[PDB]
């Protein structure tokens, strides 16, 4: 998954 | 010789994002949960370790190339070299003194056994500070610490990485920037690129030892719900 | 009439409980992210919410009859009920002066726009207050108050209970409890009970427009990742 | 799953 990481790597 | 463009220009992109990441009086610490001297330290370290993996990501966003790989590249690398590059800019902090990271008064100046009551043992602590020191005793300049990470951060050789090809690619292109900076640039480097590449092989060791002692303490929820969300989601393993 | 052995074990057990599960001085919220006045507030309000959590599970475990339940029930009832304890107990901080949760000096003293700095909005910030004034003016007894929250955990009709009958059960056994206190020992109870009662509804609209909110913070991880382990899986739907 | 959750029910 990685919700966050996706989403930090903007 | 003398340095290029293009490889002068790796530099300021390096230099000018590691100063867009990292806090030289660290303001942002009164933020996290306070800590406390049964892992009482743990909760104050996992949003210390938290909060540098959002800047490690801001940082490594900013290396030339990054942002071209794939997501799943970038995810893997991240995942992989996130505990190396903290040990890494966390040298920054670190004292020869008082063999401590001094980040802020009796507070945030943290000792070996501060660590320890965060779930971490000696076995890993005892190298990290002789890795910490071995460091900081090669004075480097903010361009050699800089392409370092940048460096560490594009090893090719990492559990995840499918485009290993091109992840080597850039890794050489800045291992260049870095042979040909400290022979330009840095009076008295002629052994130092050799000590650099070899802290590099330190931190496999000191990333692996954490990756068992972290992998202990994750397996015991008493103590993985002090962790973050973020730092659960970078040292956990999910494909 | 007057009160059994039994039913005056229940009270004490609750009472005891509550005692050693809530702290009148708010001691522990040093120990909190901070609070900062983006949703700034986030990060003390989960650790605020995760807090109050393990209270809930250290009081629901000393509920007579509870620890019998099977770990999916003690669960599913937790999960479902969790927010809703939590704004019942949240009620002994609430100031129908000041019309906010008073905790601490003006850092811990919540009013309903800090609340809103944590991703929530007035469509569900408005009824709670009005169910925050409408309980504080019962000036309930501790132990209407201890037996209210017990009963709220004890609703067999909660998504995902699967022995929703003999969680039926215990819940009227404290119902008559409270029946008969508010009988026996309350000057004025008369239409107590039923008030009481009705306060446990207003709280499913509350639980429910809760909800809807934190599903759409949830969602966004920028959001999410400001939340505790413990909040995450709480409020998270996993069978 | 719930590994916390199951866990705090000690
Ligand atoms: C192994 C490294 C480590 C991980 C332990 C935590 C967990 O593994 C939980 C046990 C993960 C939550 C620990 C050990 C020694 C020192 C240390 O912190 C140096 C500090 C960190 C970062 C910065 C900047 O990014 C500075 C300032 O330069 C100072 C952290
Ligand atoms: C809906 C309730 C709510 C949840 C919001 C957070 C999230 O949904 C994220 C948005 C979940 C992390 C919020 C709204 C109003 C007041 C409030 O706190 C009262 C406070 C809480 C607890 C206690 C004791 O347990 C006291 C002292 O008695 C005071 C919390």
């Amino acid at each position: 998954r990685h919700k966050i990481l996706h989403r930090l790597l903007q | 010789h003398m340095l290029s463009d293009e490889q002068m220009q790796i530099i300021n992109s390096l230099v000018e994002a590691h100063h867009k990441t990292y806090d030289d009086s660290y303001s942002d610490f009164v933020r996290f949960r306070p800590p406390v001297r049964r892992l009482s330290m743990l909760p104050h370290l996992a949003d210390l370790v938290s909060y540098s993996i959002q800047k490690v990501i801001g940082f490594a966003k900013m290396i030339p190339g990054f942002r071209d790989l794939t997501a799943e590249d970038q995810i893997a690398l991240l995942k992989s070299s996130a505990i190396e590059i903290i040990m890494l800019r966390s040298n920054q902090s670190f004292s020869l003194e008082d063999m401590s990271w001094s980040c802020g008064g009796p507070d945030f100046k943290y000792c070996i056994n501060d660590v320890t009551k965060a779930g971490h043992t000696l076995e890993l602590l005892e190298p990290l500070v002789k890795f910490q020191v071995g460091l900081k005793k090669l004075k480097l300049h903010e361009e050699e610490h800089v392409l370092l990470m940048a460096i560490c951060l594009l090893s090719p050789d990492r559990p995840g990485v499918q485009d290993h090809v091109r992840i080597e690619a850039l890794q050489d292109r800045l291992c260049d920037v870095l042979q040909a900076y400290i022979r330009i640039q840095h009076p008295g480097g002629r052994l130092l690129y050799a000590k650099m590449i070899q802290k590099l092989a330190d931190l496999r060791s000191l990333n692996e030892e954490h990756s068992k002692q972290y992998r202990s303490l994750s397996f015991q929820p008493e103590h993985s719900m002090q962790l973050t969300p973020l730092v659960l989601e970078v040292f956990g393993s999910e494909v």
